[PDB]
């Protein structure tokens, strides 16, 4: 058996294809803020795809841009999980 | 022994693996790219989070496009035999398929190709995670 | 809030 050369990669993108991604100058980026919080809370409990799904939900629900420029005001973001993995991934063992 | 299931990656190697964090904040003036205020908060959060998962974290700041490619090449040529996984975090400006070094863009495919199953044999069959905080274009989601 |  050979393995595809693109197998066993996971790309956790902060945003959907074609879109801007948002970063707050005081708090950090919406995606990284949320990713770290969900890893802290769930890495000893949940499989990685389910952690990233909670990140999707948190970014989509809890963040909205504020801008004096109407073009950039009141905007939302959804991250984008791209998986070529072949197995479940848990950060703990035994 | 009893019945065995193989639905989960083996994560009990001696080491969890490397976590490479590329934190690009200041860009060369000639590129026209702004300073990414707030990115140091991200880099510190990631370092602590992956430390507590027992990753060997390496933080790198303000790398040129040439330095990004050489770092990834060099890391891909280490012996990962005793490591369960590999993680790379990219914090920068970007466009669809592209991330910026401090002096110009890098194709994401060039970075990830170093870790292909046929080019990094000590990571074959092990999970390779790329976490990317960067734009993928200029569309805005109105909600 | 800024964009990347
Ligand atoms: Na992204
Ligand atoms: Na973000
Ligand atoms: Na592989």
């Amino acid at each position: 058996h050979k393995i595809p050369v693109e197998a066993d990669f996971l790309y956790a993108y902060s945003t959907a294809p074609g879109y801007y991604s948002w970063r707050n100058s005081k708090d950090g980026s919406w995606f990284i803020q949320s990713l770290c919080a969900m890893l802290k809370q769930y890495a000893d409990k949940l499989e990685f795809m389910h952690i990233l799904t909670r990140v999707n939900r948190k970014v989509a629900a809890e963040f909205e841009s504020f801008s004096f420029d109407a073009t950039f005001h009141a905007k939302k973001q959804i991250p984008c999980i791209v998986s070529m993995l072949t197995k479940e991934l848990y950060f703990y063992h035994h | 022994s009893g019945i065995s299931l193989d639905n989960s990656y083996k994560m009990d190697y001696p080491e969890m693996g490397l976590c490479i964090i590329i934190n690009n904040k200041n860009f060369h003036k000639s590129t026209g790219m702004t300073s990414r205020s707030g990115t140091d908060v991200d880099a510190a959060n990631l370092r602590e989070t992956f430390r507590n998962l027992k990753y060997e974290v390496r933080n790198k700041n303000d790398l040129t496009r040439e330095e990004i490619v050489e770092l990834m090449r060099d890391v891909s040529k280490e012996d990962h035999s005793k490591r369960s996984s590999f993680v790379c975090v990219l914090l920068s400006h970007g466009e669809e398929g592209i991330i910026f070094g401090t002096n110009g863009p890098v194709d994401l495919k060039k970075i990830t190709n170093f870790f292909r199953g046929d080019r990094c044999r000590s990571l074959t069959g092990k999970p390779k995670l790329f976490i990317i905080q960067a734009c993928r274009g200029t569309e805005l989601d109105c909600g | 809030d800024e964009v990347d």
